[PDB]
RNA sequence: CCCAUACCCGGCCGUCGCUGGCAGUCGGCAGAGCGAGAAAGAGAGGGACGCUACGCCGCGACGAGUAGGAGGGC
RNA sequence: GCCGGGCGUGGAAUGCGAGUGCCUAGUGGGCCACUUUUGGUAAGCAGAACUGGCGCUGCGGGAUGAACCGAACGCCGGGU
RNA sequence: GAAACACGGACCAAGGAGUCUAACACGUGCGCGAGUCGGGGGCUACGAAAGCCGCCGUGGCGCAAUGAAGGUGAAGGCCGGCCGGCCGAGGUGGGAUCCCGAGGCCUUCCAGUCCGCCGAGGGCGCACCACCGGCCCGUCUCGCCCGCCG
RNA sequence: AAGACCCACUCCCCGGCGCGGGGGCCCAAGUCCUUCUGAUCGAGGCCCAGCCCGUGGACGGUGUGAGGCCGGUAGCGGCCCCCGGCGCGCCGGGCCCGGGUCUUCCCGGAGUCGGGUUGCUUGGGAAUGCAGCCCAAAGCGGGUGGUAAACUCCAUCUAAGGCUAAAUACCGGCACGAGACCGAUAGUCAACAAGUACCGUAAGGGAAAGUUGAAAAGAACUUUGAAGAGAGAGUUCAAGAGGGCGUGAAACCGUUAAGAGGUAAACGGGUGGGGUCCGCGCAGUCCGCCCGGAGGAUUCAACCCGGCGGCGCGGUCCGGCCGUGCCGGCGGGGCGGAUCCCCGCUCUCGGCGGGGGACCGCCCCCCGGCCGGCGACCGGCCGCCGCCGGGCGC
């Protein structure tokens, strides 16, 4: 049927934490690379650029 | 942490511009695979278009 | 999930978790609340009291909002006014008490369920308990009706 | 921290294999090439990695330095050793032993880098 | 990526439009690309290909350096036929073995009075786009 | 664990474990002498589960 | 740190948030285990295997 | 004197139990131990393997099964 | 009924870790035997009591066999 | 009680049966916590997503029960002369853990300290259980008193 | 409503004329070198611009797999038609209109309401609604005020005449887009000459059925036969794709090969024999260290220079940096707070609303001082140590 559940509600503070949590693994090094990026030769991790 | 490093900004071009920012408290925050799954797998249901 | 349910493990095994003597017919026993009083007597005698039956008056046309009087109990009338009233209150040597008006906060009736802590209060509300009122004039406030 | 990134690797992994009942990490520096806590080679401050070099003659040592440790591009120290087959083994034993350098690492990064040389001779 | 939420990127809707097009949309669909010698001649990329054009093969069996023109545009099967490429049949007749267009480059056109129209209005659009743009 | 690996000089503390609104449904049933056990109703009020077996003016109570 | 604060200042764009707490500081547990504070609160290790 | 899937000894598999053991891989900043019947301190004034800890290892006991229940499925 | 104090050779044998709470499926046709036993001329009949079986269970024996006798079962070698 | 003189089945391939929705209960995982929750509504290719909005928490459930209803609505003790001060949130038994420590823990001999360890005994006792008191609402019995605008 | 009295502008609406949406046509860049293939859209390369475009790397076509071959895609891209829009101006028109105070007059919907009764309906319970029949009104009246009735106060509307956009619904229709859907016994009955063939007097019932190949290049010609059918030849990468032709399973059948055969066959356990293939077995292990004799290098240790790294309890080096630490403040600000003069308003003094300002809290900043870290996070010196490179050493 087309009534089937489709959508999910989740709690407005899970939704932030799983934020928070996803920052803050995009910082360690050793996270990034186990996800395959090839970042071995990014200057620092957190990179940050100019506003130009 | 106790102490927040101070992370480098790097210009157009490559190299380390002068300017600093220190690293923002979130990635600070602790890392939850299984929240972040959980959020993930239940957030991704809702772009979901019904079929009968 | 389907793939952890029941019905996967049962794949193989006749039944289907059913039994085979008795098998999982349609509706052994009636449909719904059926036999209350027949033959699931027992069932709603020991789990149901009181399920049949008329007690007391009928009120025709209830409307809700006339008994409406939401209450609040003396130990947490504090946590009604920020804590800096509650501490400018005994730090204050004047003995001015503060006014705590639950009716603006969103009650009507006040209890006398807690403790007080000893320093004066006004306490402004539509409603009062015995013991509220008792409670209230032993630390030395006031109790002020409103309508 | 070291722990902490292992409870979110040790089974979600680009670098991990798991086929044929047994359990592979091909991270680059990680010296017997098991999905281990010991042998990972991204998660710890200090690693010691070392592969075949690339002109086909001798190994190369990878240590990883402790300043920069957000910063992978200067994270780990490549030094090329092609000497003799017992002197190469017994550089690459005081650069772990006589270092402090993750120690519980010299006997394997002996047997890895003896592998290494034993391939690169010219086979019959 | 395509955000025009009118054009469709159906594969069974773009199939259907492709088999089922009139012949005046044929006629688009078939177009060839000119030669190097004239495509910065009349600033043009490619062009429908017209009956008496002459013509090189650059993909499939017939490819080589041999100028044909065109004999016939057979737009229900979406081929067309070159004058030389051909093949011998079993009881010794030959027959035009069909050659795609977008697998053919245009050595030299069939001008007209409409023909050159098309042209001209293809080179003055392409120079909007670098006039709008530089 | 630093401060007191041996856990000495500690006072190990508990929340109350049947404090959950669940331990009150449980027990002997409602409907039994001396059960005072809260029973399963889908809102209370004077015409849900007030009748025959509560009342000793309807039948019988316990 | 205005869309999700550091601990000690709740985020400004958000009405009422603040990053979540950590359940423990030193997640570092290798540093931990061999910290003078614990070995001298443990017996010695029983390490002879008793074979049948 | 003969032999059962019973009993005894041995091998292997699994389950259960010990809510068992192992972070001590403590190395010229070195000292190689906790099998020991007996409440408690080897206390100061160049070196194999290992430890996917959701891992590895050691002892014991045990194993029928329909209806049914649960777990694990690289 | 309350306080306070003093008494431990743990006051028969043997064995064994116990206590406790939720949720809960299937079942609610049974049958057989020793002994006791009711109706019946009797029945491989009808009905009970006690325990053990069969049902849910293979294996050795009774030539054969739901239930008798022995014995209960992971996969094997030796012994008995 | 089936090898049955019980029934279904010649053979092969493909299809073929505990599903979804709502409600409820208990268990479990996660977030927050006397709160919690935007689900409805607004605001700013994938995206019909995501993000945001508390002067969008209306509202739901929870935080208080009891009575048919009018209704009422959750500790006390002492001192001083019904008033004034003080103490002011039960007890008993069993309780994991913690605490105290009578003592007692080797190199040539005693004296001899600090740390660590052990321990007779003695304590504060979590959760929970059993019991005894107490408090609120209904109702009954027995009474004595108080209060004020009518 | 009219009159009187003050007050206030006198400018809108009809009928004609001129000054963004649908359709069409276009717009970037490799068929570049080598090499696979029947065919390349494959593979490799294109340095210093690691080819070229990119606001275009959606999708489809094209002889496998294409950002750059083609159509397209992107663009607040271009051009050309059509439709109404939006005001401006002209003409012909209708167009004299309001507000306040005062006085004097006026004002409402009937076989309807309501009542009885019957039947249906509702959660509506001494009748919520609707209808029939009978009765049948009133005018300080009438209706409602969720328990029948009388009395009495209040409250509340004004029935029995009418119109009215928006938010809302939409399994049909027209035109589009999409999908964690189905993939030819599935999905619509219908992917196809499907509501077709066919069945029934009729109402109605109602199927099965997709795929050669890149391209028909669809097998010329020879030969046997009356012919269907064959044998050659030929086409194609392929006929082991030959017109119901992709792949081509099982049951079943033919044939060939092997084995066997009076307790129907088949089965379990245990061996044996024979086959089938495989081991590419067919003279059987290497790995360290030591000894021996034959050889060969540019060769060891130790020093020198350079670079890099590790660590330092340097007992406490110097300097940064940060604090999910704290204090100090003739500090600076931003807020937060249920902590306490000015302006505005309704009845110069009281009341109200707004704005300060003061205080408190918090955070940010300027400092100063400590505490700690930099092993979730640092630099320079110094020392020790290791490695590498180059010299010597021979």
């Amino acid at each position: 049927k087309t009534w089937r559940r489709w959508h999910r509600r989740v709690n407005t503070t899970q939704k932030r934490y799983a934020i928070c949590s996803a920052l803050a693994a995009s910082a360690l090094p050793a996270l990034v690379m186990s996800k395959g990026h090839r970042i071995e030769e990014v200057p620092e991790l957190p990179l940050v650029v100019e506003d130009k | 942490a106790c102490a927040r490093p101070l992370i480098s900004v790097y210009s157009e071009k490559g190299e380390s511009s002068g300017k600093n920012v220190t690293l923002p408290a979130v990635f600070k925050a602790p890392i939850r695979p299984d929240i972040v799954n959980f959020v993930h797998t239940n957030l991704r249901k809702n772009n979901r278009q019904p079929y009968a | 999930p389907s793939r952890l349910r029941k019905t996967r493990k049962l794949r193989g095994h006749v039944s289907h978790g059913h039994g085979r003597i008795g098998k999982h017919r349609k509706h052994p026993g009636g449909r719904g609340n059926a036999g209350g009083m027949h033959h699931h007597r027992i069932n709603f005698d020991k789990y149901h009291p009181g399920y049949f039956g008329k007690v007391g008056m009928r009120h025709y046309h209830l409307k809700r909002n006339q008994s409406f009087c939401p209450t609040v109990n003396l130990d947490k009338l504090w946590t009604l006014v920020s804590e800096q009233t509650r501490v400018n209150a005994a730090k204050n040597k004047t003995g001015a008490a503060p006014i705590i008006d639950v009716v603006r906060s969103g009650y009507y009736k006040v209890l006398g369920k807690g403790k007080l802590p000893k320093q004066p209060v006004i306490v402004k509300a539509k409603f009062f308990s015995r013991r509220a009122e008792e409670k209230i004039k032993g630390v030395g406030g006031a109790c002020v009706l409103v309508a | 921290s070291a722990h902490l990134q292992w409870m979110v690797v040790r089974n979600c992994s680009s670098f991990l294999i798991k086929r044929n009942k047994q359990t592979y990490s091909t991270e680059p520096n990680n010296l017997k090439a098991r999905n281990s806590f010991r042998y990972n080679g991204l998660i710890h401050r200090k690693t010691v990695g070392v592969e075949p070099a690339a002109d086909g003659k001798g190994v190369v040592v990878v240590m990883k330095r402790r300043s920069g440790q957000r910063k992978p591009a200067t994270s780990y120290v490549r030094t090329t050793i092609n000497k003799n087959a017992r002197a190469t083994l017994s550089s690459i034993r005081h650069m772990i032993r006589k270092n402090k350098y993750h120690p519980d690492l010299r006997m394997a990064a002996i047997r890895r880098a003896s592998a290494i040389l034993r391939s690169q001779k010219p086979v019959m | 990526m395509k955000f025009n939420p009118f054009v469709t990127s159906d594969r069974s809707k773009n199939r259907k439009r492709h088999f089922n097009a009139p012949s005046h949309i044929r006629r688009k669909i078939m177009s060839s690309p000119l030669s190097k010698e004239l495509r910065q001649k009349y600033n043009v990329r490619s062009m429908p290909i017209r009956k008496d054009d002459e013509v090189q093969v650059v993909r499939g069996h017939y490819k080589g350096q041999q100028i044909g023109k065109v004999v016939q545009v057979y737009r229900k099967k979406y081929v067309i036929y070159i004058e030389r490429v051909q093949r011998e049949k079993a009881n010794g007749t030959t027959v035009h073995v069909g050659i795609h267009p977008s697998k053919v480059v245009i050595t030299r056109l069939k001008l007209d009075k409409d023909r050159k129209k098309i042209l001209e209005r293809k080179a003055k659009s392409r120079q909007v786009g670098k006039e709008k743009g530089k | 664990a630093l401060d007191s690996p041996k856990g000495r000089g500690t006072v190990l503390l508990s929340g109350p474990r049947k404090g959950r609104e669940v331990y009150r449904h449980f027990g002997k049933a409602p409907g039994t002498p001396h059960s005072h056990t809260k029973p399963y109703v889908r809102s209370k009020g004077r015409k849900f589960e007030r009748a025959r077996g509560r009342r000793a003016s309807r039948g019988y109570k316990n | 740190d205005d869309l999700y604060g550091t601990w000690r200042k709740a985020a400004s764009l958000k009405s009422n948030y603040n990053l979540p707490m950590h359940k423990m500081l030193n997640t570092d547990l290798s540093r931990i285990l061999k910290s003078p504070e614990i070995q001298r609160a443990l017996r010695a290790p029983r390490k002879k295997i008793h074979r049948r």
